[PDB]
């Protein structure tokens, strides 16, 4: 998962 | 402020091509001369400017069965069709012309992109 | 000796949510309580095991409606439907609790696994 | 476009  | 899955729609590609194998709610047949092909027509609408011409058409969307045209060839759709199930494109010297062309006709730009720049590259 | 696009997947996931906003070629509604959402069974199923056991089923495959257990919170589906077409999840301290309860019951282990990683760090 |  990541700040996208 | 959301967050993102970085293999999300990856692993989605792989269960519609998991579908594709085990014939899963496929919905249209694609013939390409003597050759069948059996697909899910939101993923080839997804992929392709002329089927997402066909399938938005108030009577074609309804069709179980698409005939392509005489001069297209069967393996270079395969290779497409494929690539369409997978983003890998079996790309060889000995099929180039056909999937350049099969990828022009179905307008399938980046494909037709990089067969430009393969065959440039050869001559 | 496939080349690969590496955009390929991302940009099925975009038509694929396109269609959806569109309601073109949705093949089944999944009502939640009082609401409704209208799928591709085809994207549900590549995304979650309860609704891959559901459509590969001889007889609810069929179905054009699947209800869901009415203790099923619909902005929690909402909003993993909304992650299903695009590997965005809008994960929320308002909404977290129903999204996991929601993602466990749909059976999306990589929701379920942050979740619970969001929610041990504010513990 | 890239070698997988
Ligand atoms: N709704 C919808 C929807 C479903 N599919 N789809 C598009 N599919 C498409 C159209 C043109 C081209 C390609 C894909 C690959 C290419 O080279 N050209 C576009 C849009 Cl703007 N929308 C949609
Ligand atoms: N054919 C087919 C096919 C269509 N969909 N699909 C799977 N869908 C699925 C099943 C379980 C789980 C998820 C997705 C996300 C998750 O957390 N668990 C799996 C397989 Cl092995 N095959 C298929
Ligand atoms: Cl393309
Ligand atoms: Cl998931």
């Amino acid at each position: 998962w990541v700040i996208p | 402020s959301c967050i993102q899955f970085t293999r999300h729609a990856s692993d989605v590609l792989l269960n519609l091509n998991r579908l594709r194998s085990r014939d899963i709610l496929t919905d249209v047949v694609i013939v390409v001369s003597r050759e069948q092909f059996r697909a899910h027509k939101t993923v080839l609408m997804a992929c392709s400017g002329l089927f997402y011409s066909i399938f938005t058409d108030q009577l074609k969307c309804n069709l179980s069965v698409i005939n392509l045209d005489p001069e297209i060839n069967p393996e270079g759709f395969c290779i497409l069709l494929d690539f369409m199930y997978t983003s890998r494109l079996n790309l060889r010297e000995g099929n180039i012309m056909a999937v350049m062309a099969t990828a022009m006709y179905l307008q399938m730009e980046h494909v037709v992109d990089t067969c430009r720049k393969f065959i440039k590259a050869s001559e």
